């Protein structure tokens, strides 16, 4: 349905690609010493 | 008094299980591996040579564990009790020799440490072996072990004996469509690889090898193999006559619209369909391209030089598959343990013992040549040291393996996982079950019917008592109590011999061989087809019961398919028993006699021959006795004992052969979850949860096959004076009901025991975390939340904690962990202290607290905790016999039933078990314990025997009570008499895990997790329970929607959202953020992860997108 | 850190009693944090020479017999001699020698600079060089003063015997106490007085080792 | 069995200093444990 | 461990009757039976205990931390 708000078929194809909230990526505990744990999308979009 | 043939029997199994120990298993397969296949292995690789400076190479020669040619045994090496208190890791070092090359004309060498290997407790290299019961004392260590698992990292866990399916042999799968797919998976040393083969479509039968490419007709292969004639492959593959001339001859058919005459044509299409050479080494790309592949891709079972033997071979695997073809059933079912070979700890070691040395070397030569890359004066300076330098590769690469148990092996290309496991010590029995456990394996997924059930070719080999509910990716069983795995014997020297007894080579065999006799298959191949099957095997059998081809090397017969099997296969069950020749027994009675007086033992009557291992298919080839009262001059074998079919466990069940089964298989299961005695160091060690009794007993009916295990002397459980009678209401569905002022009088009191060890570790910055405390506010006391430590800082001995108290207090360092600089004026100082307190629901007792360091270096500090739980209400009891229960209502001690004796039955239990669980074992023991313990003597019971019931009563009504159990009581809550007998008699209660003080667990509103936000898991963390997608439905079907709306959203995560009307999305506080308003959004309510699914959606690239409406006005 | 909104109270307790979990203080009986959320479970020409220094730091590391502990404190030391450039163009194992020298040299424990060479050929002085150079181009502080009273421990250990030699060894410690107090114990290489040491407390204890098996 | 504590093997009383070794004095066995309290401890019979 | 000081039901004192059991049966070699019947315990409430019972209290003696 083209309402005019969504632009019709363009953005299925990726340009902007949105970073999820870090309360989505939640940082793992320091656990013992500074190497604190990561997540792993976190490491995906960072390489990306 | 002459020896009674009957029962003296008997008295064979101690001794043969006196001489070679309970757990050979773990032991032997050891020894043999540190023994000789570490001697093998380097003499596969003796010599690296990186490639430069033509003149230089390493050589190994010899390897010994713990012998630096000083000693006899080790100079040096640490007690494995008080290494597994230190977090160790219990080991003898590698040694090594190494003639090798340095300087000029020098080829100097010596003994070097490589590392080193974990050796096995109570092997030939632990201290342990051969120590009595004095050196036992000294190093603290108990007598009773059984030993065989490994320790590291201070605990110890186990190589758990993992089955396998049967490697390099035949198997043939029938199914439904298809057309019965054939497979024989092959490995020797290098290259694990399978060979599928089966029928495409209709009578057309290919090689699906994907090593080559794909579906060779087996016509076009069959020639490239060397029979060239081709119309008498039928002779050959088909057979004679029979109805095979039809069935197979479409394969024969189109071989012909392609090609003929091997040499050329057949020989290259194989090669034609190759995958790449892997670029180097192309160059045989010829009409004998393949050649090598058709002499060795997955055959290294065969392989050879000339085209014979493997074209015959692989005739014969073509025989059965059109075999199968013409009717199903004759096929070889994946199932019974003969198609099954299991393979102890010894060999799982050395493949991944000489992994890991291969990658030292492969390493190595790579260490080497930064040395020799640099013409640095003249190089020499032997190079070697650096070896210590590179080592640890093979230590504590097998260290992490060990304990992990993720074993890597690339070398096979495949990584099996999940292998060892905690040994659990929870009583004696546990001890001894986490050995004997076959881990079952391969097999696909988990409800494929084929390998499940239990097959009644399994009889006396493995445990036929338990099989329990261990699945996971595949079953676990337990071994008997006689198995004798099979070890490797040799292949060339039976090979020769079978010659000498009159086969005839394969190559003279000509055409016909289907039809003569039947044939002889050795480890899977054929080579003679001997005339005469029986002479031949009689004679043969009368070789392996004397001078020669001992132990394994069985032999059996088949009717069906014309083939007599000989296997010398190692890692493959057997088991012993008595051989009745011509009319009778060997035995003869005067053996006993001859042995029980000292000097004969076990392994004599093998020289003697008298019995001997049997092997699966070999006993199927036998007939076989059980009572020497059932002796036919056609019979062959007569088993030794009957009750040895029941496993380790198993043995505790007195007179098994009365219930029926799944109280068993429930009681094989339980038992090891009893609590006991453990083993005679049961102090002097810390482990992380130990239970154990206080007032253990001996059960009043022993099973005789207790004392071989020696549970006596480590009883667990308790022996209770109980009676069958329903009482209260309390007792009703399986609920016991126990007795006050008895239970007071010391019935069943647990211990347990826990540690909490932490490592005081120090950091980069040069600095320590510290131990101290002891605050003691207001003039000469400790604060209360902390109090009760003492002087040193640390957790003292014998004093009451409970919740907040401080039982280690551990301060750490702050800035530590940040960068040191060479800069410090005065302050390493501030710390953050975070002690360790006891959170429980009762309080309890610090008693043994030890301090001490590992090897590296670091303080470590591990205290031990006590508590003893008064069998309060709701905890688990077992009757040893298959009950199971909770005790319900704790009666005093007055009421209850009491009698002539007054004596008042301690456990009270309930009949309602017994008719539908059908056990009427138990109902035995009980007489069985009223007999006993009247006459004194421990009754005896077995499986399949002990002591007669007949015979009991007698025992009993001229001691005044009744023929049977019965007997009257006095309601105690009345004082008339009960209006229906009753019935009791000592039973052996074994008080077990899953105590209630511990799994009681409730929450108010606990932690939430980061991530989701709902109650996080189980207890410890905190609590917080769980609706399923299952049992959500439920109050759905009720329709109760304000309970479930107060349960799914305000009880669990409750949380507001701001969403923008307009293009509804989440916003925070007052902004929608897409579009910048603090004006059109409304307020309102949702579950928490039904907006952490808004975003983890709308991070993704869509958005749901959220309408809206009023809820009023319509 | 924070305060309570009511009393103003400057001090919290946990409360792990009954599974809640609480965080209030003892004058306002207001909690603060209920709900105690609470967690589970590449290419640069720098970082990779930072990697290689620490596979060629493991390597040397257990060969020794070095703390896992002591091996990433000296890591951290060779991070720092980085900056300076002083590590860019000497030979590499005369860096990292030293680098990982000067650590187990300050936390006192039993290792030695000429022990420290036989891992290569070379001369026990260009490895001492670049260590007395590396003092230069960092400042150090005067701590990693050794003494025989720390090396006598190894040293007795492969002398082989038996428990008598924790009896010599108060024997050789006391010993050579006195011998620096006697004042002929400065200005030696310390490895040889402590062997010297050991010869007599040995004899001492009567026992016959000869003076290679001493020297090994 | 006065002082502070023992060892395992040598069950010899040590008294230790503060920061110093995890060795015991008498023998070389280098795991130990601490003895007993002297201070009083209230226990209930039933 | 150590021979509990009364039954687990009657409550008759048992601890006592222990030693003069196990050395009524080391000496004067001595059926299981008669031995205790004839030292008192003439119901088996009371009897089990000494006849079942495995003294472990001298195997743990083997280890102590005193020696
Ligand atoms: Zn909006
Ligand atoms: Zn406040
Ligand atoms: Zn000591
Ligand atoms: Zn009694």
């Amino acid at each position: 349905d083209a309402t005019v708000p969504s632009g019709r078929p363009e953005t299925y194809i990726w340009r902007y690609l949105p970073a999820p909230p870090v309360c989505i990526r939640p940082s793992v505990m320091m656990q013992d010493s500074p190497a604190s744990n990561e997540d792993d999308l976190t490491v995906k979009l960072t390489e990306i | 008094d002459e020896i009674n043939t009957a029962q003296d029997k008997w008295h064979l199994l101690p001794a043969f299980l006196k001489v070679k120990g309970l757990v050979k298993q773990h032991l032997d397969s050891f020894n043999y591996f540190v023994d000789t296949d570490l001697k093998k292995i380097i003499k596969a690789n003796q010599l690296i040579l990186s490639d430069v400076d033509p003149e230089f190479y390493l050589k190994y020669v010899d390897i010994r564990v713990g012998k630096k040619s000083s000693s006899s045994t080790k100079d040096y090496l640490t007690p494995p009790h008080e290494c597994r208190l230190r977090d160790m890791t219990y080991s003898a070092p590698i040694y090594v020799d190494i003639e090798y090359t340095r300087g000029r004309n020098i080829i100097m060498h010596k003994d070097v440490e490589i590392g080193r290997m974990p050796i096995m407790l109570r092997s030939n290299k632990c201290i342990l072996y051969d120590a009595d019961e004095s050196k036992m004392a000294k190093l603290n260590e108990c007598p009773l072990d059984p030993g065989g698992y490994f320790i590291v990292n201070g605990t110890e866990k186990v190589i758990l004996v993992q089955e396998q399916l049967s490697k390099n042999r035949i198997i043939v799968e029938a199914d439904e469509k298809k057309g019965i797919v054939q497979a024989s998976v092959t490995s020797s040393t290098h290259e694990r690889k399978s060979k599928t083969y089966v029928i495409t479509k209709n009578g057309k039968i290919y090689l699906k090898h994907n090593s080559i490419a794909e579906e060779i007709p087996i016509a076009i292969v069959l020639k490239a193999c060397g029979i060239l004639s081709d119309l008498e492959i039928m002779q050959l593959v088909c057979g004679n006559d029979s109805s095979y001339q039809d069935i197979f001859a479409v394969n024969l058919e189109e071989s012909s619209k392609l090609d003929i005459y091997t040499q050329q044509q057949a020989l290259e299409y194989i090669g034609a369909k190759v995958k790449t050479m892997r670029r180097q080494k192309l160059t045989i790309l010829q009409e004998g391209i393949e050649a090598i592949a058709t002499t060795v891709i997955a055959h290294l079972t065969v392989e050879a030089l000339d085209f014979r033997e493997k074209a015959l071979y692989i005739a014969m695997m073509t025989r059965r598959v059109v075999m199968a073809m013409y009717n199903p059933k004759m096929i070889d079912d994946r199932d019974y343990v003969g198609n099954k070979r299991l393979e102890l700890a010894g060999q799982l070691i050395s493949l991944l013992f000489e992994d890991l040395f291969k990658k030292f070397n492969n390493d190595f030569k790579l260490s080497i040549d930064k040395v020799l890359k640099k013409p640095n004066r003249a190089m020499e300076y032997d190079a070697l040291l650096s070896i210590n330098v590179h080592s640890n590769n093979i230590t504590s690469g097998l260290n992490r393996a060990i304990s992990t148990g993720n074993w890597s092996l690339k070398r096979f290309k495949m990584e099996r996982a999940g292998v060892t496991h905690v040994l659990s010590r929870l009583s004696y029995i546990s001890a001894l079950g986490m050995m004997t456990r076959i881990s079952s394996q391969f097999e696909k997924s988990r409800k494929v019917s084929g390998p499940r059930a239990l097959q009644p070719s399994q009889f006396g080999m493995l445990c036929t008592a338990d099989t329990p509910e261990g699945e996971a990716c595949g079953l676990v069983k337990n071994l008997a109590l006689m198995t004798h795995i099979t070890t490797d014997d040799e292949e060339e020297p039976i090979k020769k011999l079978c010659y000498v007894l009159g086969v005839e080579d394969i190559t003279l065999i000509d055409s016909a061989s289907l039809h003569l006799n039947y044939g002889v298959y050795l480890n899977g191949t054929l080579i003679g087809s001997i005339r005469f099957p029986t002479k031949f095997v009689t004679q043969f059998r009368h070789l392996r019961r004397t001078g020669k081809v001992s132990e394994f090397i069985s032999i059996y017969s088949n009717s069906h398919q014309m083939a007599v099997h000989i296997a010398t296969d190692g890692g493959r069950i057997c088991r012993p028993l008595i051989i009745v020749s011509d009319g009778q027994s060997r035995v003869k009675d005067i053996h006993l006699r001859k042995l029980l007086d000292g000097e004969l033992d076990f392994d004599d009557f093998l020289k003697l021959g008298l019995v001997e291992y049997l092997d699966v298919n070999e006993e199927n080839d036998s007939y076989i006795a059980l009572y020497e009262k059932d002796i036919v001059p056609s019979m062959t074998h007569l088993e030794i004992e009957p009750f040895t079919i029941l496993g380790a466990v198993a043995g505790l069940i007195p007179y098994p052969h009365h219930n029926q089964s799944p109280r068993n298989t429930y009681q094989c299961a339980m038992g090891k979850q009893a609590i006991g005695a453990i083993a005679y160091n049961q102090f002097k060690r810390i482990d992380t949860l130990l239970y154990l009794m206080t007032y253990p007993q001996q059960p009043m009916v022993k099973t005789k096959t207790i004392e071989l295990i020696d549970y006596d002397k480590l009883p667990a459980g308790q022996n209770a004076t109980v009676a069958v009678m329903s009482y209260s209401g309390y007792d009703i569905e399986d609920a016991l009901v126990l007795n006050k002022s008895s239970i007071d009088r010391g019935f069943g009191r647990c211990e347990t025991r826990r540690k909490t060890t932490t490592v005081l570790k120090r950091y980069a910055n040069h600095t320590q975390d510290i131990i101290g405390g002891m605050r003691v506010d207001e003039n000469g006391d400790p604060i209360w939340q902390h109090q009760s430590l003492g002087p040193d800082g640390l957790g003292e001995v014998g004093m009451k904690v409970q919740s907040g108290q401080i039982y280690i207090n551990k301060s750490v360092p702050t800035n530590s962990a940040d960068a040191p600089n060479p800069n410090n004026v005065n302050v390493q100082t501030q710390y953050r202290e975070a002690p360790v307190i006891y959170r429980g629901p009762e309080p309890s007792h610090i008693d043994q607290v030890m301090m001490s360091v590992s090897d590296n270096d670091q303080a470590l500090i591990k205290v031990l905790l006590r508590q003893n739980r008064r069998p309060e209400l709701g905890d688990k009891f077992s009757s040893r016999h298959g009950q199971k229960g909770v005790c319900g209502i704790i009666v005093k001690q007055e009421d209850m039933p009491f009698n002539d004796q007054g004596i008042v039955p301690d456990i009270i239990m309930n009949p309602h078990g017994f008719p539908s669980r059908m056990t009427v074992g138990k109902m035995i023991e009980l007489i069985s314990g009223k007999a006993g313990v009247l006459n004194g003597t421990l009754e005896y019971g077995t499986c399949f025997g002990g002591s007669k019931l007949e015979d009991m009563s007698k025992i009993l009504v001229d001691q005044g009570f009744n023929y049977s159990g019965k007997d009257m009581l006095y309601s105690g809550i009345t004082g008339e008499c009960l209006q229906a007998y009753i019935f009791f008699g000592p039973i052996y209660y074994q008080k077990l895990k899953h105590m209630v003080l511990d799994k009681m667990h409730a929450r108010a509103r606990g932690p939430r997790a980061v991530l989701t936000r709902q109650p996080t898991e189980g207890r410890s963390r905190d609590g917080g329970l769980r609706l399923g997608e299952m049992e959500r439905d439920c109050v759905i079907a009720y329709g109760a929607s304000q309970l479930l709306l107060e349960r799914l959203m305000i009880s669990s995560d409750a949380f507001e959202v701001d969403v923008c009307d307009k293009c509804g999305l989440m916003g925070y506080s007052g902004w929608c953020t897409t579009c910048k308003s603090a004006e059109n959004i409304i307020k309102m309510t949702i579950p928490y992860a039904a907006k952490l699914l808004f975003q983890e959606l709308l991070s993704m690239n869509i958005a749901p997108r959220l309408r809206l409406e009023d809820i009023f006005q319509q | 850190m924070p305060v309570c909104k009511n009393c103003h109270g400057t001090e919290f307790e946990r409360d792990l009693s009954n599974a809640n979990n609480d965080l209030v203080c003892k004058a306002c009986g207001v909690v603060s944090e209920d709900n105690p959320i609470v967690s589970e479970v590449a290419l640069e020409s720098r970082e990779a020479t930072l990697n290689n220094a620490r596979r060629k730091l493991r390597a040397v590391s257990y060969a020794l017999h070095i703390p896992e502990y002591i091996t990433d404190a000296a890591f951290q030391w060779y991070k720092l001699a980085l900056a300076n450039n002083f590590v860019q163009g000497r030979r590499s194992q005369n860096v990292i020698a030293s680098c990982l020298y000067v650590a187990c040299r300050k936390e006192k424990t039993h290792h030695m600079l000429i022990d420290f060479s036989s891992r290569l050929q070379v001369s026990v002085y260009s490895i001492g060089a670049t260590f007395l150079k590396m003092v230069k181009k960092l400042h150090i502080t005067e701590l990693p003063l050794a003494d025989p009273s720390l090396f006598i421990q190894h040293f007795a250990e492969k002398l082989d015997l038996a428990d008598k030699k924790i009896k010599v060894v108060k024997d050789a410690v006391k010993l050579a106490q006195r011998m620096s107090k006697d004042w002929m114990f400065e200005g030696r290489r310390p490895a040889g007085i402590a062997g010297a040491c050991i010869l007599l407390a040995c004899r001492m204890n009567n026992l016959r080792r000869t003076h290679t098996e001493i020297v090994a | 069995a006065t002082l502070k504590y023992i060892c395992a093997e040598c069950s010899s009383k040590l008294s230790l200093s503060r920061t110093d070794a995890v060795r015991c004095k008498d023998c070389g066995h280098r795991i130990l444990l601490k003895a007993r309290t002297k201070r009083l401890v209230q226990f209930e019979a039933r | 461990m150590i021979v509990p000081v009364r039954c687990f039901s009657c409550g008759k004192v048992v601890g006592d009757k222990w030693e003069s059991y196990l050395n009524l049966l080391q000496e004067d070699e001595l059926d299981e039976g008669t031995a205790l019947s004839r030292l008192g315990l003439k119901r088996y409430c009371c009897r089990r205990m000494i006849l079942t019972h495995v003294d472990l209290i001298e195997k743990f003696l083997r280890y102590n931390p005193l020696e």
